[PDB]
């Protein structure tokens, strides 16, 4: 059979036709095996808050072409609207002033709307119930040559200060606030708990909660890039700078942000599909369409809650493709 | 083998102690 | 037959649920894990009310420490866009959060909510009453909005600004199905329950005479509408779901009643007050309460007839 | 053995209350529901002071992540009101934060507290000293508060802004009922509990050198006095009480002492830093670990000798 | 029935946890 | 009496009421 063969070394993506709540097993199957479950939104976390929420499963397929001669992040960061953040650099450089774009999820406008200055119409305040990616290469095995690392990096937000000397007659100094993330140094980071592998097996990886607990954050407007219009990231006191541009920095959840750094030499053909999995519970504003498709959180499920910290633990960094 | 099959024989070995 | 809670957790039920039913509010606050120095206070503001013909007004119950809730008018079936939210004053403001919004945290530094209520209590005949009472709740979240303001300078100077915001009242102009629609003669009863897993302190806010600050755009605060404090201050908004009371009064009809709101929040003292001497410790964790708490929480209506609280 | 004390948890016990007490402290961080990758930090400060005769010397052990307390002296019977609090850093502060602290959270991204303790050891002669150490505790919280400030352009611009700030300050002044009064022989010792319900992790804050920051005034701030931070920077405020230690010195009187500080951290390591390699998990959740911390918490004195430490 | 009347029946009904 | 027996006589006093 002509493609018995090199069909399988390159993952397939999708195919279609113990005592614990059922939604806290769903919870469970959502967090760890997204891929195996093209279900709907799993009930939501099934924690002590039992209020109106909005189920959502956020899912971006996308083909991604690497340059050759040049390390690209694909940083996956628990924001609201966005599926990943890209960016890259010469092999040996490091991502310093280097700008992180976005890669959003689909139907953006339809829950955020087009300008930041209208994203908390429809929605609120948010929450993850789970972060998932999964790189499938699709290069041929003659080709290729390089490969995929991955760890996790710990930002969050903050509100730092900076002083903005205003000119004026005698100039005046403004004591200015600004809204930026912490820990994006890591960027150049290859930490001790890194998935190091060929390109040719994608990684699948996935994080949880980095919080003791799962608590509700609401949703920014106004925000065009990280480190807001007219802040340096010096101002902002920050590394690298976060850019979105059909979406809006919406917020960040209380995520571990999954960096999966591919590094393709030169003359090199690596190319593979980018699959993002995360299961966002917003509050619906009753102002919105969707406040109809709202249920209720389900019902705290401590057991279920247990298992998610210990098969948490036991848990590789990243996994190959082929273990999704 | 899936990342399932795997989580549930974590949580099946025993998560209680 | 069963109830195996601790008193103080089973108060907190009465507390939350039903708060009119008792000689006193039972009043102890959240039976959960924190056990430091709370000064628990009950307030309730008994208020005679008439409404005007002619117009919807909205009674805004939302989760403001010292404000009852935040009232306004428009004209019936019009939007309440710029129609700003102006305070209705739970009784005692300045002996607690003093004159001016400088002194605010003097004698409470922190707080957190454990029950919001209100009830309409008719007091027309049933020879003058006309019109509807909804009720429905909305998802209010404080969030620091971002804008750019240009100072007129030689070459102009653009400035990156933030302003304390308030998510979510565009819902202020639309009724969800979650919803309770009823004559007005047979007032209204809601109470709130919490927002998240945890009843985690709130600082208390100063310098805040109105939502969008002072000087700042209704617009640049990427608001809907705006909600204003005179005298009074916002100090905060709590953890609670804003209850959204709606009466809608015909011209020539004589709607009137008595308006009751209620709302005891946990307060942590400031070692310099005087309070500071009324101040007690919060009840110990009783997961039985919390977890009554939440099915009573599912299980209840958005709001019931007078009759029923 | 079914369930009894994790061993972390049991030692989380004795890092939180005895700190002192044994070899070296059991700090294996804290048995909370998040087993994430964390870096314990036992901070000490081991310093000797001599209080200055006819002073009340304030020294206000507040969750400040680098500085283990903040120093001020004021007449005795006079207000720390304009008075600003320096701070005493915890040793190796360049090394976790760094020089410039636009750097500060270039080793660690977040913290969150476990233990704060102080303690006093007069090492005055029998017949030379003369005083009294109080303790109380102060619960500060952090606030982004509201100021407008006019811009001299042609035509004056006013511009709202917001200064993050502390609360609850003007406890400085204050002896509580909930206060250790006491001789100065006998100095003190004092550990304080986490006031919230959960142990939630906080940023790391770049850009602030004194609490009211650079260019802010202090009534624009709303608060009573600042806190300086010269060197170190502020990083942020964890979820626990200042212990407010008053050491009330006569003149003639010597006071001299051997101030000791200490506070086990949970920080979030950044994998840049080469520090993130000493890492290790927070331990497991510990219900009843807990539970103890809450109610042994509950029972214990305000401060006591340092002999019962 | 008073709204404690009725947050009794929902107790009495039943609290699995 | 270090603050350790101190605190040991409290939870040995009886700390068993409850947990869950």
């Amino acid at each position: 059979r002509r493609r018995a063969a090199p069909r399988q070394q390159q993952r397939q993506q999708s195919n279609r036709a113990l005592k614990m709540s059922a939604p806290g097993l769903d919870f469970l199957k959502c967090a760890f095996a997204s891929p195996d479950f093209s279900t709907d939104p799993g009930k939501g976390i099934p924690d002590k808050f039992q209020g109106l929420v909005l189920p959502k499963k956020h899912c971006l397929t996308q083909s991604i072409t690497f340059t050759p001669g040049k390390q690209t992040m694909l940083l996956v960061a628990p924001i609201p609207g966005i599926a990943c953040l890209k960016a890259e650099a010469n092999v040996g450089a490091s991502f310093s002033g280097v700008p992180l774009a976005s890669v959003e999820f689909p139907g953006f406008d339809q829950l955020f709307g087009t300008s930041a200055t209208d994203t908390a119409a429809n929605v609120t305040a948010f929450r993850y119930a789970s972060m998932a990616a999964g790189v499938y290469p699709t290069s041929n095995l003659m080709q290729f040559a390089g490969s995929i690392q991955v760890y996790k990096i710990p930002l969050k937000q903050v509100l730092n200060s900076y002083s903005q000397t205003v000119a004026t007659v005698p100039p005046t100094n403004l004591a200015q606030n600004t809204i930026a993330i912490d820990g994006l140094e890591a960027l150049d980071a290859l930490p001790n708990n890194n998935y190091s592998g060929s390109f040719i097996e994608g990684c699948y990886s996935q994080s949880v909660c980095n919080e003791p607990e799962f608590e509700f954050h609401p949703i920014m407007e106004g925000y065009a890039s990280v480190p807001p219009a007219n802040v340096t990231n010096a101002q902002a006191s920050m590394f690298t700078n976060l850019t979105f541009s059909g979406a809006r920095y919406t917020g960040l959840g209380d995520m571990d942000a999954i960096a999966i750094l591919v590094t393709t030499p030169t003359g090199a053909v690596n190319t593979a599909v980018l699959k993002v999995w995360a299961c966002v519970e917003y509050r619906p504003n009753p102002n919105s369409t969707l406040y109809e498709f709202a249920r209720e959180s389900p019902a705290n499920d401590e057991y279920a809650l247990a298992a998610y910290r210990k098969i948490a633990r036991d848990i590789p960094i990243a996994v190959a493709c082929k273990d999704n | 083998a899936t990342f399932w099959e795997r989580v549930r024989s974590i949580l099946k070995s025993g998560l209680n102690f």
